[PDB]
């Protein structure tokens, strides 16, 4: 089998930048190399076929290059919609094989997270479950830290987090943080605090609520 | 325009079988060689099978051969992928692709989960803010299986300030939340509702976001 | 098998802005073998240790090498503004990386020396309205866009190089200035290592 290696798994650049993605093959595939774009919604489309030829419908800013075992994809004049993951693929010998992929992050201005906190709904409490949810929405860069506090003390266990892919439109990232405990234990406390630590500020964004004060 | 539509994906027990279908339009189907490419949950793309235009034969990687059967009905413009002796290393999004010297057109894909775990309906809990020109609501879709679910707001109408968080899998059950931000003016002035569809359990529940009746 | 480092040993090494990149998968390596052929002056890593990077398994290993005077050791830190980190060379800040400053000894004879040391002191885009100069900071694991207009070796310190860009690229100019440092008695080099972890493989491992 021919192995397909992409030098990097991730890359980031500014709008208008010229971006290059590199691809190495384990043996001579005679320019039989294709490039694919997968957007955040999961849709895949062909960009370049046979090293350098532009697929119908793909704008001129995309281009390809290379020979032998070393090949490249280039995006000049970076545009918002170019947020996607890019794959190479060799067509010399069976089995057809893909590179592991390169994700393209498009830089933007620093942005502080929007922080929302939600109490358990009445529906969930009825069935004995107690999930406390905190949203950290639309911030940049993607790195962020969440800390939970229950009546003043830090809770690490029982937390489930979830991150969005880079937003195709505003180029931001968002995060969800849920602390699940039992109904019996949730009722044994009053204040639940959600702290978001982001490089945009030295002080964490704090959002809390009271169970009885409702 | 060339169009590829996959169907037939689902939750399957290990060792079991499942036939996928792909409806092709916008080109002479009998003229092109067709292939299946799957994307694992690890986002790894793997060639699965290809079949000739005719197709006087078919080609598989060893990792799938003897169990998978790619086939073609040129009269009815469909491609098939008969799977058998299914493994957990078969669970992936499966894409119908048009082929030749490259996969120049891709379908949206259909998902396959190969698990011994049981189908479970989702519980949908409203996330209204406790008691700004924008306001953020949410829904908590707890304890469903398998993937995927669909979440929309006001039947698609609200799409601007929407992002649905990826599901988190824990103890054979998925949980995700969706966040929607609407101006403070239409809430609660105008009805905002989350729509959760779960085709695997044929469960679809609507949850109106009602302000926290906090007395 | 056997991660080949031979391309490093022969010929004249490039300058910092057009660093040579070797990429290794599916092979066995010996880091301590290569570095012994050199006179190592500095060996600093981030998110990993010098002892570990010589003895771990990876899915991929990236080895960059170039000519670089030991005197500008300071300008390899991401800590500094520096023309080098800003316009010439910036490693991945997410994966483990090492930075090695060595001198080729008298007994390493198969490497040739460049006439001098060259680096980019300035890379910018002069916009359509010929007012706004926009500096072009090099992205991680990327070459500067000015590699296309700066010669493999800078002709003379303080040289400006310009090329007009197309409307597709957004018009205007690509503008770069180059700096030279006098060649030293023995060639002073720099090595950038980057390692990656992935699904598979057990591809890059030290040979035994
Ligand atoms: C090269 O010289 C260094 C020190 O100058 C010495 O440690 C090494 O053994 C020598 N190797 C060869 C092959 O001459």
């Amino acid at each position: 089998d021919i192995q397909m290696t992409q030098t990097t798994s991730s890359l980031s650049a500014s709008l208008g930048d010229r971006v290059t993605i590199s691809c190495r093959a384990s043996q001579d595939i005679s320019n039989y190399l294709n490039w694919y774009q997968q957007k955040p919604d999961g849709t895949v489309k062909l960009l370049i076929y046979y090293t350098s030829r532009l697929h119908s419908g793909v704008p001129s800013r995309f281009s390809g290059s290379g020979s032998g075992t070393d090949y490249s994809l280039t995006i000049s004049n970076l545009e918002q919609e170019d947020i996607a993951t890019y794959f190479c693929q060799q067509g010399n010998t069976l089995p057809r094989t893909f590179g592991g992929g390169t994700k393209l992050e498009i830089k933007r201005a620093d942005a502080a997270p929007t922080v929302s906190i939600f109490p358990p709904s009445s529906e969930q409490l009825t069935s004995g479950g107690a999930s406390v949810v905190c949203f950290l929405n639309n911030f940049y860069p993607k790195d962020i830290n969440v800390k939970w506090k229950i009546d003043g003390s830090e809770r690490q266990n029982g937390v489930l987090n979830s991150w969005t892919d880079q937003d195709s439109k505003d180029s931001t990232y968002s995060m969800s943080s849920t602390l699940t405990l039992t109904k019996d234990e949730y009722e044994r406390h009053n204040s639940y605090t959600c702290e978001a630590t982001h490089k945009t500020s030295t002080s964490p964004i704090v959002k809390s609520f009271n169970r009885n004060e409702c | 325009d060339v169009k590829l539509v996959e169907s037939g994906g689902g939750l399957v027990k290990p060792g079991g079988s499942l036939k996928l279908s792909c409806a092709a339009s916008g080109f002479t189907f009998s003229s092109y060689t067709m292939s299946w490419v799957r994307q694992t949950p690890e986002k790894r793309l793997e060639w699965v099978a290809t079949i000739s235009s005719g197709g006087s034969y078919t080609y598989y990687p060893d990792s799938v051969k003897g169990r998978f059967t790619i086939s073609r009905d040129n009269a009815k413009n469909t491609l098939y992928l008969q799977m058998s002796s299914l493994k957990s290393e078969d669970t992936a999004m499966y894409y119908c692709t048009r082929d030749g010297n490259d996969y120049d057109y891709w379908g949206q894909g259909t998902t396959l989960t190969v698990s011994s775990a049981k189908t479970t309906p989702p519980s949908v809990y409203p996330l209204a803010p406790g008691s700004n020109s924008m306001v953020t609501l949410g829904c908590l879709v707890k304890g469903y299986f398998p993937e995927p679910v669909t979440v929309t707001w006001n039947s698609g109408s609200l799409s601007s300030g929407v992002h649905t968080f990826p599901a988190v899998l824990q103890s054979d059950l998925y949980t995700l939340s969706s966040s929607v931000t609407v101006p403070s003016s239409t809430w609660p002035s105008e009805t905002v509702t989350c729509n959760v569809a779960h085709p695997a359990s044929s469960t679809k529940v609507d949850k109106k976001i009602v302000p926290r009746d906090c007395g | 098998v056997e991660c080949d480092f031979s391309p490093l040993l022969s010929g004249t090494p490039p300058q910092v802005y057009n660093f040579k990149r070797l990429v290794f998968t599916n092979c066995n390596y010996n880091l301590t073998k290569l570095l012994s052929l050199f006179s190592v002056n500095d060996f600093t890593c981030s998110q990993i240790s010098p002892a570990a990077i010589a003895s771990n398994c990876y899915s991929s290993l990236i080895l960059d090498y170039f000519s670089y005077p030991l005197s500008m050791k300071s300008d390899l830190s991401v800590s500094s503004a520096g023309p080098i980190s800003q316009f010439n060379y910036k490693q991945s800040f997410s994966n483990p990386t090492c930075l090695i400053l060595a001198t080729v000894p008298h007994n390493l004879t198969t490497i040739t020396k460049p006439l001098k040391y060259s680096y980019i002191n300035k890379c910018s885009r002069l916009l359509s309205d010929d007012r706004t100069e926009v500096p072009q900071l090099v992205n991680a694991n990327q070459y500067s866009p000015c590699v296309s207009i700066v010669p493999s070796t800078v002709w003379e310190d303080g040289d400006y190089y310009r090329k007009q860009l197309s409307p597709l690229e957004g018009g205007g100019w690509l503008v770069a200035s180059g700096s030279t440092v006098a060649m030293t008695e023995q060639l002073q080099m720099g090595f950038g290592i980057t390692v990656q972890y992935g699904t598979d493989t057990n591809s890059v491992c030290p040979k035994l």
